[PDB]
């Protein structure tokens, strides 16, 4: 219901972290705080993301 | 190219995993130690993973400097106004090796 797209190239160093690349579309699980859970759409890897390298 | 990542505290288990991933990529360990290349390590995290750099403190020397951050498994060892190289050692994983040496700085 919440998809995303991004817009910068991320590397997680964090384990629970999830690395994409420009263009990956991710799906939002939660926004509680700046660091939002979501899961991609290739890989359905989860973890953490910096929420403003996505839009939508 | 990327901006500025939202800040977030640093926690010890986020001290472990910096420091096993430049473990694995390489480029730290062996390294000489400046100033310089602390401020480059320091503002490249603040930047790509939000920690601020005030975390990466060492206790003074003379001798080997142990990191006050316990889950910071890097130390800086001299070499034969000192000379000092990065060096990695898990054994900082489990001995918080500050905090045995200077209780002081965590007394309270």
């Amino acid at each position: 219901d919440i998809i995303v797209v991004a817009l910068y190239d991320y590397e997680a160093i964090h384990h629970e972290d999830l690395s994409f690349q420009k263009g990956d579309q991710m799906v939002v699980l939660e926004e509680s705080g700046e660091w939002w859970k979501a899961r991609s759409l290739a890989t359905r890897k989860e973890g953490y993301i910096p929420s403003n390298y996505v839009a939508r | 190219v990327r901006p500025q990542v939202p800040l977030r505290p640093m926690t010890y288990k986020a001290a472990l995993d910096i420091s096993h991933f430049l473990k694995e990529k390489g480029g730290l360990e062996g390294l000489i130690w400046s100033q310089r290349r602390q401020e480059i390590l320091d503002d490249w995290i603040y930047h790509t993973q939000g920690y601020f750099p005030d975390w990466q403190n060492y206790t003074p020397g003379p001798g080997i400097r142990y990191p006050l951050t316990f889950g910071w498994c890097f130390k800086l060892v001299p070499v034969e106004k000192e000379v000092l190289v990065w060096r990695f050692d898990s054994k900082l994983a489990f001995h918080h090796m500050a905090r045995e040496l200077h209780p002081e700085y965590y007394k309270d």
